[PDB]
């Protein structure tokens, strides 16, 4: 019941400013205070501070004092971090968690906003088929999403009713500057023909939404 | 502002087994010390605070002694699903602060590829670029070995690759070694074929296509 969710990945050039935001509900907004941690991409956590909703009092770390900006808003019981002006060192995740009352850990997590501040153009991906292949076995099929920036991008597979052996790979950055990855499924070869395959890759960032249907091969 | 210094970084485990991450503080925290548990692609989970109470809702497995100034979080029966990284967190004095956290991942079994190779699509072709990849699929351990030979010529570092996260079920390994071309290079020769070389096959295995063969 208790819920932290917060807002979609942000893409922004250095010197742009930044707000992203966190919305409790399932509990009381006001009895408890909210938190900020930073993890950079391959890195740790770093506690970036702590606010209460009610009024002023917020705790910045020393890495983070002035460099960020916490706040609230009461009325739609949502709280918010903040930069006036992004470096490319800021890119990284953002989660915002709730500090249980009478200690000072983190009770729940929000699922975190990707934060990418870079100045290299944002580039949709291409997405192409990988096609499989008396009879009968396993077949493995997939889709190659290519020459994509910047990361993520999002792959399901018949719009999330198959997810059992998928496998979506990191994706590789390429001397070209731009992202690519493959996702594939093995399924019983017995479905290649009777059941139908689409991969549907969500690069958001550019709005891309493509759905693309891997049919066997011939 | 307090120092924590997890220990080991990362560590290697059985399923069954009873694992043991420590975490000790540069100055006295008292027991204001608590664990949380980060999945890949997941946000961090609570299991442990004030030291050794166990969060309302995680499994009976997870527990946590110590006080002071130095603190060990124990996992009694490892299972597959505790593949992850594991950071503890100081709250005695701010600013609150983490360990590097360290990286439980599971040993098992060992477990062959299964090997596909796909050609390059009809529709990338037509847009200037040809790559062909090839599928380790489900193999422990991660060490394993990729051959990319064209017209029977071995490839240098011609192909990038790329692997998962141990499964969170079977504790297993997948990796895509991508082979890229131009359409023009790629017209130039015949045979495809990448050969993978692993722990669990008593010898290499090779998937290979004849360009432009229905």
């Amino acid at each position: 019941e208790v819920q932290l969710v917060q807002s979609g990945a942000e893409v922004k050039k250095p010197g742009e400013s930044l707000k992203i935001s966190c919305k409790g509900s399932g509990y009381s907004f006001t009895t408890y205070w909210l938190g900020w941690v930073r993890q950079m991409p391959g890195k740790g956590l770093d506690w970036i501070g702590i606010m209460s909703p009610v009024d002023s009092d917020i705790r910045y770390s020393p890495s983070f004092q002035g460099q960020v900006t916490m706040s609230v808003d009461k009325s739609i019981t949502t709280a918010y971090l903040q930069w006036n002006s992004l470096k490319a060192s800021d890119t990284a995740m953002y989660y915002c968690a709730r500090r249980r009352p009478g200690q000072g850990y983190f009770d729940f997590w929000g699922q975190g906003t990707l934060v990418t501040v870079s100045s290299s153009s944002t580039k949709g991906p291409s997405v192409f088929p990988l096609a499989p292949s008396t009879s009968g076995g396993t077949a493995a099929l997939g889709c190659l999403v290519k020459d994509y920036f910047p990361e993520p991008v999002t792959v399901s597979w018949n719009s999330g009713a198959l997810t059992s052996g998928v496998h979506t790979f990191p994706a590789v950055l390429q001397s070209s500057g731009l992202y690519s990855l493959s996702s594939v499924v093995t399924v019983p070869s017995s479905s290649l023909g009777t059941q139908t395959y689409i991969c549907n890759v969500n690069h958001k960032p550019s709005n891309t939404k493509v759905d693309k249907r891997v049919e066997p091969k011939s | 502002d307090i120092q924590m210094t997890q220990s080991p970084s990362s560590l290697s485990a059985s399923v069954g087994d009873r694992v043991t991450i420590t975490c000790r503080a540069s100055q006295g925290i008292s027991s204001w010390l608590a664990w949380y548990q980060q999945k890949p692609e997941k946000a961090p989970k609570s299991l442990i605070y004030a030291a050794s109470s166990l969060q309302s809702g995680v499994p009976s497995r997870f527990s946590g002694s110590g006080s002071g100034t130095d603190f060990t979080l124990t996992i009694s029966s490892l299972q597959p699903e505790d593949f992850a990284t594991y950071y503890c967190q100081q709250y005695n004095i701010y600013p609150y602060t983490f360990g590097q956290g360290t990286k439980l991942e599971i040993k098992r079994t060992v477990a062959a590829p299964s090997v596909f190779i796909f050609p390059p699509s009809d529709e990338q072709l037509k847009s200037g670029t040809a790559s062909v990849v090839c599928l380790l699929n489900n193999f422990y351990p991660r060490e394993a070995k990729v051959q990319w030979k064209v017209d029977n010529a071995l490839q240098s570092g011609n192909s990038q690759e790329s692997v998962t996260e141990q499964d969170s079920k079977d504790s297993t390994y997948s990796l895509s070694s991508t082979l890229t071309l131009s359409k023009a290079d790629y017209e130039k020769h015949k045979v495809y074929a990448c050969e993978v070389t692993h722990q669990g096959l008593s010898s290499p295995v090779t998937k290979s296509f004849n360009r432009g063969e229905c």
